DNA sequence: CTTTGTTCAGCAGGTACTCTTATTCAATATG
RNA sequence: CCUAAGAGUAC
DNA sequence: CATATTCTGCTGAACAAAG
């Protein structure tokens, strides 16, 4: 409720203290509750590209890194206007650190991490970080300690590194 | 990291704007106002998803004013950094106090106190960089940084990162 | 009473 | 004091009369849901008169000669006699009129006939008579079945509460029961065919105007009936054995335990 | 210019949450610590820093901005200061409540006396509303004068269960002025309960205990009823000769400094107690100067000091004298006079009043021409405009702006112009006991110094013309104008919900004239018939065939009056002894808008149910009823003017 | 129902509330001489079942407290044995309409 | 029956001098006075004593005491009453304010 | 708000526009017309915004909906097009 | 002229809410004041030209609203605050009807 | 485990509007 | 400019 | 020689008393 000025804990991914508005379940615009899904770098990049191309088609009706950058710059200039410095920086950051190419690989990764039955934030971080070994991932993400077996995490990171392209 | 969240914004429309293109005006004014914006509550707001049909609802006339107050609900993509989170980035600048790394739409400043003693500043090389015994970190160099602090700023945020932990630094 | 014309009482 | 007490009373969109807290004061405004300004004094013909007079006024028999009707009253004056279904309609209509007579005699112990009711049926009947030029000699084009079914449908169309559940329907019937009693008192088969001599178009026009006026007389949600009542009570007090007038009103509103003239009535 | 644009979102207050200031909240919101009782420094030209008029609390001079918000006196709401009290004092408005709370909580261990183990405590705590809960808890726990560290078991009164009680003896607590005295049972020992120990016992009350007493965890804890920090209101609250609140705050600071010096330098407990009592009295009289028994804290001028409670309560207080009812602009008041030649819904407005009262008309392509013409006319002639409100908020006064040249109006601007004909205006006679005593009329500008209203509309107002004054309010927006014309219009108020009968009728000279006109003796020649027919504005233009054709064409009064009655009206009232034929010409029969028979008098055209007014307004609408009022008044007044009526001493002689 | 002659000793009043669901109702013979419900001022009172109360609150969108209140000491409430929370339907011969049905909740 | 007797008393007072007031006004008055299970007097100790909002209650009588009790009890005022909105200077939810007027984009486009 | 909104197919309020509803529609529409709002009716020379709003309402060309609030907070959306103006 | 209590009562009886509001706010005293959603108090330092809103104590700068209340209402609330009472003004419903 | 039998308890007074007239602590005391 | 008092007008 | 302070209306709630 009001609680006047209520004290709160400092956010910490190690403790997974995301926030009161970043809880696991969120009420959608339809009135029901959905699990808070978190997008990895490639998944978020694909979502942004789909949104921008859909906006471009709506306005119209009413791979290598360099050509990708040229195409995204042209599409960004064509679709939206100015004051997109943050958007441009985010887009170039995503294209530079693009862990995946297209829909098939990101879908396979997301369904595998769903089958892992883990926290959405942790699986998104796993899909974002290109770790190599198991203990390395554990020390990179403190929230993974005492949650999954060492062999399973190591093998799933092995398949993720296998799915790495270019 | 990147998330998708359900946001809502109140828009006040003047009586002169109730033409057949009212939906277009509302959709355009939602943009240029929240696209790529920054706030402490949700971090950065980058783009709006599902633009084909944004929920605008009915819209209430403010009494004695005539302006209509719409509560437009939409899906937005956000980038809120979090404490103790490892993320990739690109070095853009170095200085005496530390170096700035480009992570998405934000610049994270890692101070000289948050590096191992083997890594030291070097202004002799042009541009000035940070050189260590085994590796060197220069401009436009990929580096992984762990964010451990977030500072709210005006129309932007400057987080605090580190590479002191194991397997942190240039790849 | 009232007041006026508390209560009664109070 | 009265205005401050009643300042937050309002008629809401479900016709209940609620204060600021949402507490129900009346489940329907004025126990009939009617705007006060749309109420006129009208006479209930069923409650008054004698049983013989009541039968002569309302009872119509298609099979006997004591309470038969003149065949020249209506077009089918010679074919209705000997009918069974139309006699059933008359039987049930007169039974309903008798029930209304008993109910109204129960409601008003003194048998008072003139009471305030929303829609003035008499003026509607006179307007129809003057507009359609009732010659009072040509047999009426109306059929008795038409009269009965039209009255039934008109009662079905007098809606105060629009809900679609048994509670709201029961409340609607209870809200419109008295005006339905008046309507049946006025728009009877004998009275329509003989006293007024409506035609088919005139009868339909009468039904339409009654429905329109009743739907117009319903109280409008958002009416500030509390301040209206407080003012309508306080203002007459300004114009003003047992205490009366301003001191008695003072005593009543204060609910004083001690009163100047505590009197009791024994029957 | 009003208030400039603010980027903060605009919302409407949905809920008001009352409570108490925590001392830390006062210290957090305060922008200064007031220490010096002097309002002005030694220079006597500036506000002393740290004084009661600290510029951080708001600017006392128009020439200077507020030191905190850097805004003018127009914008600056004023920001509170804080006085850190040397010793805690009782809040005058809560002492009784405090006397109850300390009577419900053990004065040593700080716990509620009767826990749920008591039989009646389940009933008491089950109450929902906080006030009733606290009333029950007080009326049951006042009689208990021991903490009861060991109570019989709830399951059975055989074994004893020990709760968190200390077993001490609670004192009987009374109040002697502004202090509480406790008497302990003799093993009575009387001593004054210091405010510090009461605050200490309040702060030790458990959350569950004081939330069962009605207090809230967040908004109002019981220990916040004790004043340790005084929130100093800004100079907007006490504008300047200083205000009474300023002198009271100076006295409070003086007492605080005296107590602080006495405590620091060391003093006998007599002097310390005297200073503490003086501070308590000053604070209490600052918040409430109408304390029973205690003498009023007089001002320097020997008069009682106006406290905050005095400022709020009463007819002239804030709530009743400035919020429920306040003085409003765009209102006029003057003597009224009768005008039989005005319509029922019209009110006569003096030309000067119309030139003063103004309405803002939004400039639109549909009314640019006439608004421009009014702007050209200026405010010194009627009709005209008095102001031009620009879209930027700047206001052009039509006076002194003629030198710069003609003003070019733009769409969206406002022309604040004189009220013209057909402008809906609320019109009132006070006391205004009912809604019919406050009705929307249409302006008719007239060249005389009195309001002019129809004779028939005086009855709802209860207005005569023997010196009565009436009020005129002008709506300043199209929404208010429209709802005023569609809800409060005079024709719509003809039938009163007060008695479901018309409230306006034909009265005074028109009623006598209409009785004299409709007599069977009254026959009207051709010329007077033509004049009377022309006086009916909606007369269809056909001369009715005379009631008598030979040997001389004569129209009866009923025939001419029936022209005023609208077509399609049937009325049939039967008086005492009347038949279908009318030997006495009483009763009333009107068929198809023609008076068949009956003398028209109070029972027909007066404000009675079933009369002509009621029938017409229920058959043809309120507008036609007002038209009937006008037509009847015009024709009857013409006939009475050309016929004459009087009264004298001979009328009282038998 | 316990029907007494003059009065009950208060030492017996305290033990009147027995083990639930058993309830003891005390009535005075002098107070029971005249049946108040036959008075023309007293309208028709009908206790509502739990389903009927639920339906009433559902159809009118009411809460428990928003209903008109009837004390659990009112002579009619004692007459019909109303317990707290139960709603009585009140049938009244109104004069603007023939029948008016109100509802009062026991407190 | 107490409410019926109260209405009869009020009607007798009104009609003692021959004046007539419609049934529904006095019915509303006597229903308000008897809606709490007991006869509520039209006074500060009567209607003014009800959890109907601190701002409304104080505007009648004993203003400062009502404010003090509301502050001590941490009352929440929902601003559903006329007096609350009058004090706060906003459109009361009465008459024209008993509803919200809104705009239909689809209908407006449907016009042209 | 999805729970609050009573579905259109089972609204239970009067289909007739109330005097207060009509007054507020006329006031709001006249206020908008005064501020150069688009007109959806042809004008026959009228210049008063109030009578422009009256002409708009007479032939049902006002694109507003009444959100009638029930005492419990639930509301019904009645379009001015489907409201019957009998008064 | 005094638009007293019972004139307001007559306007309430007429059902004209907007005219009553215009009488009590625009005609007499319309005051725009800033509050915050954390504490309903009017202790919001609002530098409009610099476009900075800050409520000290709550330590917030992004949760500020503006309301239009009569200056008499603002003075009443400030006197209540001076009298150790918090008239916290909240612009959203925390309880259902 | 119930019985009477004295003594103290707390205010409000209708709605507007017009005008006039007096008055802002006295003076002894110290800088 | 404030406060108080008085006189008066319409109910 | 100039500023500073010394009429008109009641029922309970509470207190002493006790077999
Ligand atoms: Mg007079
Ligand atoms: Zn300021
Ligand atoms: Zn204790
Ligand atoms: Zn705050």
């Amino acid at each position: 409720r009001r609680r006047l000025k209520k004290v709160e804990e400092e956010e910490n991914a190690a403790t997974l203290q995301l926030g009161q508005e970043f809880q696991l379940k969120q009420i959608n615009h339809q009135g029901e509750e959905e699990e808070l899904i978190a997008l990895n770098l490639s998944e978020a990049r694909l979502v942004i590209k789909e949104a921008l191309v859909e906006r471009r088609r709506a306005f119209k009706r009413s791979e290598t890194r360099e050509k990708e950058l040229e195409s995204i710059d042209v599409l960004l200039e064509q679709t939206t206007g100015g004051n997109n410095k943050d958007l441009k920086n985010t887009m170039q950051y995503l294209t530079n650190f693009s862990r995946f190419r297209d829909q098939e690989t990101v879908g396979a990764v997301i369904q595998l991490l769903k089958s892992t039955g883990l926290h959405p934030f942790e699986v998104a971080q796993l899909g974002s970080l290109a770790c190599d070994t198991a203990d390395e991932a554990k020390t990179l993400i403190p929230s993974l300690n005492n949650k999954i077996s060492d062999d399973e995490l190591e093998r799933i990171l092995k398949e993720l590194s296998n799915l790495e392209t270019l | 990291m990147f998330f998708i969240k359900d946001l809502s914004l109140n828009i006040t429309l003047h009586p002169s704007f109730f033409g057949p293109r009212m939906k277009q005006y509302l959709k355009t004014k939602l943009l240029e106002e929240v696209e790529g914006s920054c706030t402490g509550k949700f971090g950065y707001i980058l783009c709006v998803l599902d633009y084909d049909n944004i929920d605008i609802q009915r819209g209430r006339i403010l009494p004695t004013d005539g302006s209509a107050e719409f509560n437009v609900k939409y899906r937005a993509v956000v980038f809120k950094p979090f404490k103790g989170e490892v993320v990739d980035g690109t070095v853009v600048s170095c200085s005496q106090h530390g170096f700035e790394v480009q992570v998405g739409p934000m610049k994270v400043f890692v101070t000289k106190h948050l590096m191992p003693q083997d890594l030291t500043f070097n202004a002799g090389s042009n541009p000035p960089s940070y050189q260590s015994s085994e590796d060197v970190i220069t401009i436009k160099s990929r580096i992984r940084v762990k964010i451990e602090g977030c500072i709210s700023q005006v129309s932007s945020i400057h987080a605090i990162g580190s590479i002191k932990e194991d397997y942190l630094g240039a790849i | 009473t009232x007041p006026g014309v508390t209560x009664p009482g109070v | 004091r009265l205005v401050k007490a009643l300042e937050d009373i309002m008629v809401h969109y479900d016709n209940t009369t609620r204060n600021s807290l949402g507490n129900v004061i009346q489940f329907i405004y004025g126990e009939d849901g009617m705007d006060a300004a749309h109420i006129e004094k009208q006479s209930l013909d069923t409650i008054g008169g004698s049983d013989a007079a009541f039968e002569k006024r309302y009872r119509v028999d298609l099979l006997n000669t004591d309470h038969t009707l003149d065949p020249s009253l209506l077009e089918s004056g010679s074919e209705i006699l000997g009918d069974l279904k139309l006699q059933v309609l008359l039987d049930e209509e007169y039974k309903q009129l008798v029930k209304d007579r008993k109910f109204l005699r129960e409601v008003f112990v003194d048998g008072e006939a003139n009471w305030p009711l929303p829609v003035n049926i008499r003026r509607i009947i006179q307007n129809a008579q003057q507009t359609f030029h009732i010659d009072h000699t040509k047999p009426s084009d109306l059929t008795i079945k038409d009269i009965v079914l039209g009255v039934k449908d008109l009662q079905e169309n007098l809606l105060v509460l629009r809900g679609k559940n048994e509670i709201i329907q029961n409340a609607q019937r209870d809200a419109v029961t008295l005006f339905c009693c008046l309507l049946r008192s006025r728009l009877a088969t004998r009275r329509v065919l003989q006293e007024y001599r409506l035609t088919k178009q005139a009868f339909d026009w009468v039904l339409s105007n009654i429905e329109a006026q009743f739907l117009r007389s319903v109280v409008h949600p958002g009416e500030m009936v509390g301040v209206l009542a407080a003012q309508s009570i306080g203002e007459p007090a300004t114009q003003m054995k047992v205490t009366s007038g301003v001191p008695r009103l003072k005593e009543i509103l204060n609910v004083a335990k001690n009163m100047k003239t505590p009197s009791l009535t024994v029957y | 210019v009003g208030q400039q644009y603010s980027s903060a979102p605009l919302r409407t207050v949905k809920e008001v949450q009352f409570g108490l200031f925590s001392p830390e909240e006062v210290r957090a919101i305060s922008v200064a610590k007031i220490r010096f009782p002097e309002t002005m420094d030694e220079t006597q030209t500036r506000a002393k820093i740290g004084g009661l008029n600290d510029p951080r609390l708001g600017s006392i001079d128009r020439n200077l901005k507020c030191q905190t918000c850097q805004e003018g006196m127009n914008e600056c709401p004023g920001h509170f200061g804080h006085i850190d009290l040397a010793k805690p004092v009782f809040h005058v408005g809560f002492i009784a409540k405090i006397k109850k709370v300390c009577e419900c909580v053990c004065m040593h261990c700080g716990k509620l006396l009767l826990d749920e183990h008591n039989e009646l405590m389940r009933q008491a705590l089950a109450i929902k509303d906080s006030k009733k809960r606290f009333a029950a808890i007080w009326t049951l726990c006042k009689t208990k004068m021991v903490c009861e560290t060991d109570v019989p078991s709830e399951d059975d009164p055989t074994q004893l269960v020990s709760r968190g009680g200390c077993g001490n003896t609670q004192p009987t607590i009374r109040k002697d002025g502004l202090k509480l005295v406790g008497s302990w049972k003799k093993d009575p020992e009387l001593r004054v309960l210091s405010t510090e120990e009461i605050l200490n016992i309040f702060k030790h009350i458990s959350v569950k205990d004081f939330t069962s007493l009605g207090f809230n965890e967040v908004f109002s804890r019981p220990e916040w009823m004790i004043l340790t920090c005084l929130p100093v209101p800004p100079p907007p609250v006490r504008p300047s000769g200083e205000d009474d609140l300023t002198f009271k705050l100076a006295d409070i600071l003086k007492a605080n400094i005296s107590l602080e010096t006495l405590e620091h330098n060391g003093a006998p407990h007599h002097a310390i107690e005297e200073a503490e009592s003086l501070l308590q009295f000053h604070v209490a009289t600052y918040m409430d100067n109408d304390i029973a028994g205690q003498p009023q804290a007089l001002q320097k001028s020997g008069r009682p000091v106006k406290s905050i409670r005095a400022r709020l309560k009463g007819k002239e207080g804030r709530i009743r004298g400035n919020l429920m009812g306040k003085r409003v602009d765009f209102s006029a008041r003057t003597v009224i006079s009768g005008d039989p030649n005005l319509e029922l819904d019209q009110v006569g407005v003096p030309k000067s009043i119309a030139k003063t009262l103004t309405y803002p008309e939004v400039v639109t392509p549909y009314n640019i021409d006439r608004l421009t013409q009014l702007v050209r006319n200026g405010p010194n002639e009627h009709p005209g405009a008095k102001y031009v409100i620009r879209d930027s908020g700047d206001r052009i006064d039509l006076r002194y702006s003629k030198r710069a040249g003609d003003i070019q109006l733009q769409y969206g601007w406002k022309v604040e112009r004189h009220i013209m004909d057909n402008d809906p205006v609320l019109f009132n006679r006070q006391p205004s006991l009912h809604k019919m005593s406050m009705m929307a009329h249409r302006v008719k500008v007239i060249p005389y110094s009195t309001f002019r209203l129809n004779l028939s509309v005086t009855s709802p107002y209860n207005a005569d013309f023997d010196g009565d004054e009436m009020n005129l309010h002008v709506p300043q927006s199209e929404e208010t104008r429209a709802e005023l014309s569609q809800l409060c219009a005079v024709p719509l108020q003809i039938v009163s919900p007060q008695s479901n009968k018309p409230c306006m009728g034909i009265v005074q000279d028109t009623l006598c004239g209409i009785r004299k006109l409709t007599l069977r003796d009254t026959f009207i020649e051709l010329d007077q018939v033509l004049n009377m027919l022309y006086w009916v504005p909606d007369w269809d233009g056909v001369i009715p065939t005379p009631a008598i054709i030979k040997p001389k064409p004569l129209w009866s009064g009923k025939q001419i009056l029936s022209v005023a009655i609208p077509n399609g009206i049937h009325l049939q009232r039967f008086d005492e002894g009347t038949t279908l034929l009318s030997p006495k010409d009483n009763g009333m029969l009107i068929i198809d808008g023609q008076i068949i028979f009956g003398v028209v008098e109070k029972k027909t055209v007066g404000s009675s149910n079933g009369g002509l007014i009621h029938v017409v307004t229920r058959e043809k609408g309120p507008q036609v009823c007002a038209k009937l009022f006008g037509n009847i008044q015009k024709v009857v007044n013409f006939w009475l003017l050309h016929n004459g009526f009087s009264t004298g001493i001979g009328d009282t002689i038998a | 129902i316990f029907v007494y002659q003059n009065n009950i000793t208060p030492s017996a009043m305290k033990l009147v509330p027995s083990i639930p669901p058993a309830t003891i109702e005390t009535f005075n013979e002098a107070a029971l001489v005249v049946n108040i419900t036959h008075h023309e001022l007293v309208p028709k009172h009908i206790r509502l079942s739990s389903d009927e109360k639920r339906e009433l609150l559902k159809r009118y969108r009411l809460k428990e407290s928003q209903l008109p209140r009837i004390q659990r000491a009112d002579p009619v409430a004692l007459y019909l044995g109303l317990k707290r929370g139960e709603v009585v339907k009140i049938i009244r011969k109104s004069e603007t309409s023939g029948r008016y049905a109100s509802y009062r909740i026991c407190m | 029956a107490g409410r019926a007797a109260l209405y009869k008393e009020v009607y007798n007072v009104i009609a003692s001098d021959g004046s007539y007031v419609n049934y529904r006004h006095m019915a509303l008055l006597v229903d308000v006075m008897t809606t709490q299970g007991g006869l509520t007097s039209v006074t500060r100790h009567g209607f003014n004593r009800s959890n109907t909002g601190a701002l409304m209650r104080c505007s009648f009588e004993e203003t400062v005491e009502i404010l003090f009790e509301a502050g001590a009890s941490a009352e929440l005022d929902d601003c559903r009453g006329v007096s609350e909105n009058v004090i706060l200077g906003q459109m009361a939810p009465i008459g024209t304010g008993a509803f919200d007027v809104m705009i239909d984009e689809e209908s407006l486009v449907k016009y042209m | 708000l999805k729970e609050k909104a009573i579905p259109k197919d089972q609204r239970a309020t009067t289909p007739y526009m109330t005097k207060y509803e009509r007054a507020r529609i006329l006031g709001t529409r006249a206020l908008q017309i005064s501020m150069n709002a688009p007109v959806f009716v042809d004008l026959e020379g009228e210049t008063d915004p109030l009578r422009i709003a009256m002409k708009e309402l007479a032939e049902k060309k006002i694109p507003l909906v009444i959100r009638r609030y029930l005492p419990d907070g639930s509301f019904e959306d009645w379009s001015v097009e489907e409201l019957i103006v009998d008064l | 002229l005094r638009f007293g209590e019972m004139e307001r009562d007559c306007m309430i009886a007429h059902g004209a809410a907007s005219f009553l509001k215009e009488r009590l706010m625009e005609a007499s005293d319309a005051f725009r004041v800033h509050i915050c959603g954390i504490c309903g108090l009017m202790t919001v330092i609002a530098k409009l030209n610099h476009n900075q809103f800050e409520c000290k104590g709550c330590d917030n700068k992004i949760d500020i609203y503006q309301i239009h209340i009569p200056y008499a209402a603002k003075l009443l609330f400030q006197e209540l605050m001076a009298m150790n009472i918090t008239p916290r003004l909240y612009t959203d419903r925390s309880r259902d009807f």
